[PDB]
RNA sequence: CCCAUAUCCGCAGCAGGUCUCCAAGGUGAACAGCCUCUGGCAUGUUGGAACAAUGUAGGUAAGGGAAGUCGGCAAGCCGGA
RNA sequence: UCUGGGUCGGGGUUUCGUACGUAGCAGAGCAGCUCCCUCGCUGCGAUCUAUUGAAAGUCAGCCCUCGACACAAGGGUUUGU
């Protein structure tokens, strides 16, 4: 088995990530992350692994006003991978899913970094390259 | 004895670290002023013209990082002065501050 | 602990250095430092840059 | 010595260490003794006078 | 002063088990210490002198 | 004789106020801003030594990008041709 | 004190990125000299190449010196069961 280390997380509340599978959605507004209890006045925010909900902000008309569950599966922040290796991405991005993990879509365009490989098994196989 | 003459090199560079800008070039002088009150022994040092115009040549915020100088203790002839020597501080043109030690000068 | 070469400057990583880059085309770079990245970002050819290793065989100077 | 009885499987680990960096910390260093980075670099100016 | 190592993990069950980590660590110098006196306590209602 | 960051009014050698004449070189569209020459001055009623908090004035900042706040206030962006 | 610690110097480290001079049948081209040349040889010319991982900095709160040069039992004020 094995649970997931914290990275640094660097991606709050209100952050536009884009999304990366044919879905027809382009964006991820994201509105929170699952998991965080928080404290006053600190936001919400996620790494690579952490389900999050969020919503489209252009795309297809059927997508744009509702909630999703997404997962975040590249981010620009640099994280340490704990083999003393620090890794970034040149840009923030996610897959839109449920609440159990499957994808809405079927394709992921993009690496997908190996720390939500591992947590979400539909997500990595998926995944043309495992950054 | 008494009178005596040395060249030295004095690392400005590192008196005048982390001083503010409007006061390098003033700071350097009262450096070069304190150097020479612990090396010969005596107060009452004064500073040759054309020693303090090479240490402003470069303005007030960029002075040399290093300045050859020839001090000379004196016998204070000119007056019954308390200060039995004083200390002249001329200055000695150099290209080059490689491979450089205090030397002893002759007359 | 494998050791790694720096991508722009050709150098040798060793394991609590530097910062690895995936660009989202599938292409993994590992930079030595921050001169090395920035070099990298901004474009520019490690062969006209005069203290990388590609440079120094280009003109043969070892 | 610890005031405490040590009995969790972290604090029990048998450890083998693997590598210890040398790299200078005056800066970024690149090389991790002496023969190595001279032994890369090449004869440099300063050596050969 | 400070540096870094590299070791293997034997932690069971765990994502770093039989895996190489990078662990951040302390020297401290430790020369032999010269033992030059006995000083005996006693036990008292007022705490130990 | 002064004609004004000291000769005038403002209780004062008071950052305020108070009508005009002459007007160099470079850059540039330009009596713009910046740097210099003629002429003028000694930093504006004290120096010295330090580089703590808090300020006041100025800067920069990973990754997000108004989520702050009554309100994008402040700053930033934009800029010429 | 088996001295000592200072000031320079040297070495190590590291930062930036290859100094000035000089050389080049390297150079977009242009101007010249014609008994020349048998397609020359003087110039102007951003840039390039060699000398050159050079040059410059580096404890001031980096490291190691034993090279040089000086200086260090000197002062001042108080303290008794
Ligand atoms: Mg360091
Ligand atoms: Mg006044
Ligand atoms: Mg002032
Ligand atoms: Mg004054
Ligand atoms: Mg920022
Ligand atoms: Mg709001
Ligand atoms: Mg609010
Ligand atoms: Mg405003």
């Amino acid at each position: 088995s094995g649970a997931k280390f914290r990275i640094s997380l660097g991606l709050p509340v209100g952050a536009v990530i884009n999304c990366a599978d044919n879905t027809g959605a382009k964006n991820l507004y994201i509105i929170s992350v699952k998991g965080i209890k928080g404290r006053l006045n600190r936001l919400p925010a996620a790494g690579v692994g952490d389900m999050v909900m969020a919503t489209v902000k252009k795309g297809k008309p059927e997508l744009r006003k509702k909630v999703h569950p997404a997962v975040v599966i590249r981010q620009r922040k640099s994280y340490r991978r704990k083999d003393g290796v620090f890794l970034y991405f040149e840009d923030n991005a996610g897959v839109i899913v449920n609440n159990k993990g499957e994808m809405k879509g079927s394709a992921i365009t993009g690496p997908v970094a190996k720390e939500c490989a591992d947590l979400w098994p539909r997500i990595a196989s998926n995944a043309g390259s495992i950054a | 004895n008494e009178v005596v003459t040395r060249e030295y090199t004095i690392n400005i560079h590192k008196r005048i670290h982390g001083v503010g800008f409007k006061k390098r070039a003033p700071r350097a002088l009262k450096e070069i002023r304190k150097f020479a009150m612990k090396e010969m022994g005596t107060p009452d040092v004064r500073i040759d013209t054309r020693l303090n115009k090479a240490v402003w040549a470069k303005g007030i915020r960029n002075v040399p990082y290093r300045i050859r100088v020839r001090l000379s203790r004196k016998r204070n002839e000119d007056e019954d002065s308390p200060n039995k020597l004083y200390t002249l501080v001329t200055y000695v043109p150099v290209t080059t501050f490689k491979n450089l030690q205090t030397v002893n000068v002759d007359e | 602990m494998k050791v790694e070469l720096c991508s722009f400057s050709g150098y040798k990583i060793y394991p609590g250095h530097g910062r690895r880059y995936a660009r989202t085309d599938g292409k993994v770079f590992q930079f030595l430092n921050a001169k090395c990245e920035s070099a990298f970002l901004s474009k520019r050819n490690p062969r006209q840059i005069n203290w990388t290793v590609l440079y120094r065989r280009k003109h043969k100077k070892g | 010595k610890s005031l405490l009885v040590q009995t969790k499987r972290r604090a029990l680990e048998k450890i083998d260490l693997k590598f210890i960096d040398t790299t200078s910390k005056f800066g970024h260093g690149r090389f991790q003794t002496m023969e190595e980075k001279k032994a890369f670099m090449g004869p440099l100016k300063k050596d050969r006078i | 002063g400070m540096t870094h190592i590299v070791r293997e993990v034997d932690r069971p069950g765990s994502k770093v088990n039989k895996k190489e980590v990078v662990e951040a660590v302390t020297i401290v110098e430790t020369p032999p210490m010269v033992v030059v006196g006995i000083v005996g306590y006693v036990e008292t209602p007022r705490g130990l002198r």
